[PDB]
């Protein structure tokens, strides 16, 4: 199985900064036949499930804010939130679907300062 | 696009045989002594085979009994212009075949109203041992039964000239029937060499008969008069009724549905019977219109599709369409396209009979290596 | 609107055995898999299971071989999660996800794109 | 009586609501035309309906032969 | 050879359409009532449509004030012979426009003279809403008029028979056309089965239309009368001007041009305007002769051009094309063929719906391996 | 006026000097014909113009009976 | 299948060379003085052709020697009706040759009997310069050198119209001759998606010519007329005589048989000459059956032949097909079909421009790998 | 004479015994019709006859217009 | 009837050579190879050698290399083989087998599917 | 070389009781490109050649009566009769075409107690 | 005819710059690209550099790199060759040669099949 | 970098003699895709540039005399003249171009004894 570790476990930022978070994972999650990077980031918040931000390497879901980004390859992955706002204030989540099982990652939690 | 799938054929392969039947000994001289006294009789030739014979012009009448004895042999002086012109009608027709024939080589199509005249055609409908429904179907439309026949030079002798003529016979009507008219598909990204495309090649007339589908890839051929389909079933193929399931799910496990791939895009419009199916791709822009309220709608990159109720043409680039204004009601099923499914990288192109499945396999022979 | 809805949430006690279904709307239901993913009070998100609903092809997790059961109606368009002898280890909330294209080989499929509003089931006496 | 339905996933339309005429086979008949095997008139003269006569009985002529070279 | 890439179109779904307008009820009373006391008039239907409405025939007059008065009741006996001509006259056009329908299911193209003579169809020229520039083209041209015009039954009611003629609207004319001719251009090795083609699939007619290009495929359909092409936009693409470039550049990076790739080398030649290309290959024996000094060149293996200035006749094998002798001028511009460049083991051979990009794609995914 | 161009590296032509027309829409307009509605003359004797006569109007209500048909 | 292989002519390039001579000053009045008192001459026009000059009517004459001299000018009354009649006559040719012209924009093809008459064509045959089996044979078949042949307008200038007439030129004549006819070879296994099929592309007419072989792929345009087949050399290849060695060994070394390979494996029929190939494949019912006897053969999946000795009809799913029932022999060979040879998983599908070692090479270079 | 062999193992047949009429060349001629240059007759008059031989003669006189237009 | 038939006994002496006919019927004879299999009496099967009846190419045994020559006569459809220096080890029964079929590349192989009635070979004196 | 070997040399089965044969060869015999194990089992009678009965892994020659059986594949075949008859009493080859030269097996002779 | 033109010799101090003109004839430029090759007196040739005429894309030597500057000019046809920071050492002759076709992916090479007259640059005091 | 050493490095031969130069290379310049050795020979005389004489493994440029022939594969090359004349008597380089950079021969000079 290939494990993904998130990094930091809580996060704290102010408005209109700049947010980063680290996922790695155990194996690579590179799709060789399309030469895709086979990792998602979602987010969630109390009371709703879990929305789809990033997929592939770094491709934003239609309709989602252009402030989040996502970057990063091989084995370590990067999602950015260009200014952290009141309402991105959420648990957030990267996943992979390289292959079975689809393991979640341990969950970042966002705060304001 | 299947039309070269269809199998080879002979139309008058039928009627020439007959024809052959008619160079025997004794034959013409049967359809004689048949019509000596009427111009309508049923003749059994030598093989059996019982055809009707008419006799639709009898010029030996009137050029041995109206005209050589009006003439006299000492001096001869005609006394009334008013026989020369009689004359000049009664062999008129003749002449008339027979320019049809030197034009075409003894096989006319379609059968004219020289040959054989609308009254003398409906009798001979009415004496075709064929069922009432038929008769009706047939003493209607008779311009596509004109159409649909054919009308081979047979003999000339013993001052008898015979030629045959070959009406359809349609042993499958009132059975439903429906037309697939198919645009192309492709994606519709930025980059001009970067986009993939297909096609359902399956376009054309299917019709339910005995339990099974007639399949008329080339739609030109079929001939439509209200909502009434004239088909050929020679440019025909037998399908299973599991290819209806293609229309309602493209991916259905009962039916492979035949498309072709390719990575060139071009707008263009497809006229179809209560509507026009527009595939704008580029910077082509492609528009609908109404003859009252001018442009009405502008189409953006994709495939769209829109009725005739407001609209009245349609341009796309250059090329101005009319759209058909025959009354009916049309529906629009929204879903996402199924080119979006494929991913470019692994897409085969420059196939043309290919299908679903067969696509499926192609990806997954590239996903062999690797 | 391409959407998928869950049933209501359950309470059941232990050793009995839990229904959730999940119908999907605004797409064509055949055309993708179904992934059911669990997730605890306070916990992060636990794969369960995916089922083809073009096939009805079933991949189960390792812990829950032999356990969870995944049926797909073609017909109502709906998928059902089943699981037996349900502990206190078991109240979480279930989503059903919609996943990969099954009907196109090497498609492109962008993850978990389409979720479920989330069915509670709470095991307690 | 006639309908259309279209398909934005396969870009496709299909109209339902025609019915049904196929043609399955053929039925041959025999038209024939009675002619005669009467040369032109030996008569001279200077009548101008006579030659009009013999004008047209030269087309018929012309005519049955053309049809005798098409059949032989 | 890209013909497939047209869309479907319904060229008479104008015209019916007007056709339809007139079965509705008092359409035909008021188009009767515009022509009580002249041959032309102006109408508009229920739509609110303008259309051109002729009398061209009125036999209504003759049969009813010029035959029945003078015949008599009591042993009819019509004083004058000259009366009986002017009736086989007067019938005599109404008779052939039935015949026709007739012969056409009630759809005739092209328009004949019997429809619409040449001094009706240039008064319909006149009155049309249109430009004197298209006057003067249409008011010449009149047979390219006709063969693009269409002939529809409309009704035939209260005493009044009225069909729909649907004539060309020439919006485009005086911009600069031209004409693509391509043969095969394959490697003249000596073995028989080493040798890779590449042809050209663009051919066919272009022309410039509202900053684009208006494309052909099937130069056959479009009429070339002294230097002007009369074309019909319905099969015809909307392309960049781009695609200029790649008659100046093959390998511009502009516009992907396109070609289709083979194994099979034949010998053929394509009579262009001003000459003649010939690709001989194999063993096949290629000349140019002119009328006078009988053979005058002798083609050796490969594509190869000659001018008509000289050359009257040029044989292929067991073929003999005449060259047309139109007048004009010439160049030749020499260079190396393309076919040279490509590695015949790594060629992509049967493809048809390619191009240079895609064909470079293709080489470089069979040096994905290795 | 007219000339041409080949190309020996793509082994193709262009002819160029040409002039377009390019036919871009229809024009639709009504013909009519004026018909009579008379019947065959009641009226019997043995001249042979009125006869004559006869088989043209014959001829005249064969065609208006099939352009109804047609129209039908 | 192989139609898109053949080169691209000009019909009338030839035809059209002599109507622009006849454009030049004082050609037009050669021609008038060499016809001045007969009927029939060889005139040679400025760039010294020798073309043969009739004069098939003579307006002239009877318009300005039997009309106007009878005509009073004083209260004009003509003192004949025949005179009126005779005029009708003399003018109507005219009036029909110009009704053609303007129905086919100067160039009408066929020429029909307007044109020329079956005595000015059969004298016209007998003046060429050709031998005299060239003459026998067209003297005969004078409906095919109609076909054959095409009528272009010249010029109309100093009281003379005048049109040019381009006949066929045979020569090559009594040559062997034979016609192929190819249906697919599909593996009948039970699995829908499983079955791989080739057929071959190279149908149609083939002729010795020269040491050479025509080959004609669109077997529709040659027109045959008991065993003589007429053809034109314009749409047809040159191929070595080894082509027919494809015939008895598909396999052979000499030559690479043409075929195409696809998945596809629908049931079809090809009417032979002297019989009909099946091909039934799937759940489709295949029977061939007798006018007496009624079904006389049910068919197996796979290809089969019957002859048309006992054969009167074939029905193929939901199409029937009538056999020509000209006499003959018919052979049937027996063998293991190749079809079976190549394995289904490494066979090449969707080929259409391909050959037997061109699928052995696409094979080999899936050996490549692995 | 007509021959035909069906081979099974290529499922393709070959009827040979034809002959051969290949249309190698062609062979042009000239026909010419000689028109009259005259017009229609000055004379007027209440005549029947005289009317049809003024129809017959402006139908004439529309043939050679209408060769003329297509000449030019 | 797809079958081989082959020529009758011989008897030899030792240092001689012996032609031995395999003529084939009931199917194209260049569309596939033929190999040559020798039986001593009371042991199994030997394969000597295979020829092309296509373009004439040999694959002979190791040890037969040298010693044994295989031709092809298609104008007959017969394959010849002939060895030279007999012993008296070569006394046995020679068969002729249909091979795969050399017209088309990888194509379907299901062994020797037709075999010739024998001929037996005696070396003594 | 791909030597083959047969077990057991000889054999003796009761009437209509199984049979079974077993071939080894020293070195793999699947043809990689179509994936098929290119073995044949062959039957012969005093004064008759062999006839083939099994080609590929298990495929039956047209004919053959449905009582042969073959399986197994990678290095070990075996060869199965379901109920030994009167006309079953015959030698039985093995041999391998994946390559040349093409070794026959030694042999197995079935008999009636 | 198919050819290459350079420009003349130089004279050149050290420390300058020197431009070297090529001029193709008879052959499309912009469908090969152009080498550069540095002959000292009584020395074998030195390769500089390479550029495509079709897109400018340039391979420079690795002891030449950013001292080398090559361009090419599509409307006259004419690459070029700029030295800086000549020394001593820099005197030589400088050919222009034809490469390799840069529009067709693996086409085929033929070396460096035509060559420039050459142009003789001389860095003296 | 592909080192080319050429052998001799000066030759004298005779009037109508055979003329042989080894050119050999520190790594294989054989083109895989198209299964080509990617060397070149050209000649060059004082006052001239370089003529191309061979390309590829051993095929001659046209408008070459027939008397040069090109021969060797893998690491070895041989130019040979099977016949020196007057007008030959030039400096002789094997080249190659399988990769960048074009590493030319050391030259290779021929004179007539």
């Amino acid at each position: 199985d290939i494990q993904l570790t998130q990094s930091p476990d809580s996060l704290a930022v102010s408005l209109g900064e700049r947010a980063t978070i680290n996922c790695k994972s155990s194996q690579s999650v590179l799709y060789r036949p399309n030469n895709k990077n086979f990792l998602a980031w979602y987010q969630q918040k109390p009371g709703q499930p879990p929305k789809l931000l990033i997929y592939w390497a770094s491709t934003r879901q239609s309709g989602v804010p252009d402030r989040f980004s996502g970057s990063g390859s091989g084995t370590d992955f990067t999602l950015t939130i260009s200014s952290l706002q009141a309402e991105d204030v959420a648990v957030y989540y990267c996943q992979q679907y390289h292959t079975t099982p689809l393991t979640f990652g341990g969950g970042t939690k966002v705060d304001i300062k | 696009f299947l039309g070269f799938l269809l199998g080879v054929g002979s139309a008058i392969a039928s009627g020439v045989a007959v024809s052959k039947v008619l160079h025997l000994e004794g034959e013409v001289n049967k359809i004689k002594s048949a019509l000596l006294s009427t111009n309508k009789a049923v003749v059994s030739l030598s093989n059996g085979v019982s055809v009707l014979t008419s006799k639709v012009l009898d010029l030996k009448n009137y050029i041995d009994k109206q005209l050589l004895p009006i003439v006299n042999k000492q001096s001869c002086s005609i006394p009334n212009i008013e026989t020369v012109i009689e004359f000049q009608q009664k062999n008129n027709r003749l002449l008339e075949i027979t320019r049809e024939f030197s034009v075409n080589a003894g096989v006319t199509t379609p059968v004219s109203t020289y040959m054989l005249t609308n009254s003398e055609l409906l009798s001979l409908i009415n004496d075709m041992p064929i069922t009432n429904d038929q008769k009706k179907l047939m003493s209607n439309n008779v311009q596509i039964v004109r159409q649909q026949s054919y009308s081979i030079m047979s003999i000339i002798k013993e001052e008898v000239l015979a030629y045959v003529v070959q009406l359809p016979l349609y042993g499958v009507i009132d059975t439903p029937c429906w037309k697939l008219h198919t645009s192309p598909l492709c994606t519709t990204n930025t980059k001009e060499g970067s986009n993939i495309c297909l096609t359902r090649t399956d376009r054309g007339w299917y019709c339910d008969n005995a339990g099974s589908v007639s399949f008329f890839p080339q739609a030109e051929t079929c001939k439509v008069q209200s909502n009434r389909v004239f088909c050929d079933t020679m440019n025909s193929l037998t399908l299973p009724s599991e290819v209806n399931l293609c229309n309602v799910d493209i991916f259905n496990p009962k039916y492979d549905c035949k498309i072709m791939t390719s990575k060139t895009d071009v707008s263009s419009s497809v006229i179809t019977s209560l509507g026009a199916i527009v595939s704008c791709y580029g910077k082509t822009k492609c528009t609908a219109s109404n003859k009252n309220r001018g442009i009405i709608k502008t189409f953006s990159n994709g495939c769209d599709y829109v009725s005739n109720k407001g609209v009245d043409t349609v341009s796309v680039g250059n090329t101005l369409y009319y759209v058909n204004k025959q009354e009916g009601k049309s529906l629009y099923v929204k879903g996402e396209p199924i080119i979006n499914f494929y991913d470019p990288l692994v897409f085969p192109s420059d196939e043309f009979d290919a299908s679903i499945s067969q696509v499926n396999e192609k990806i997954n022979q590239s996903l062999a290596f690797i | 609107q391409v959407q998928l809805v869950q049933s209501g949430g359950e309470v059941k006690k232990p050793g009995a055995s839990v229904k959730v279904s999940c119908k999907a709307s605004g797409y064509t239901f055949t055309y993708y898999g179904i992934s059911w993913v669990r997730q605890a009070p306070g916990q992060g998100l636990e794969w369960m299971g995916w089922i083809s609903a073009y096939n009805g092809n079933t991949n189960y997790e390792q812990k829950f071989q032999g356990r969870v059961t995944m049926t797909t109606d073609t017909s109502t368009g709906t998928a059902y999660m089943e699981l037996r002898s349900l502990t206190s280890d078991d109240t979480a909330v279930y989503y059903c996800a919609r996943d990969r294209i099954v009907v196109v080989t090497a498609a492109n499929y962008y993850g978990l794109d389409v979720w479920g509003q989330g069915t509670t089931v709470t095991v307690s006496s | 009586n006639i309908t259309e339905e279209f398909y934005q996933s396969t870009c496709s339309a299909v109209s339902k609501g025609y019915l049904s005429a196929l043609r399955t086979g053929w039925y041959t008949s025999v038209i024939t035309i009675e002619l005669s095997n009467i040369k032109e008139i030996k008569c001279n003269g200077t009548d101008a309906k006579v030659k009009l006569i013999k004008q047209e009985l030269d087309k018929y002529k012309n005519a049955v032969t053309e049809l005798q070279l098409l059949m032989q």
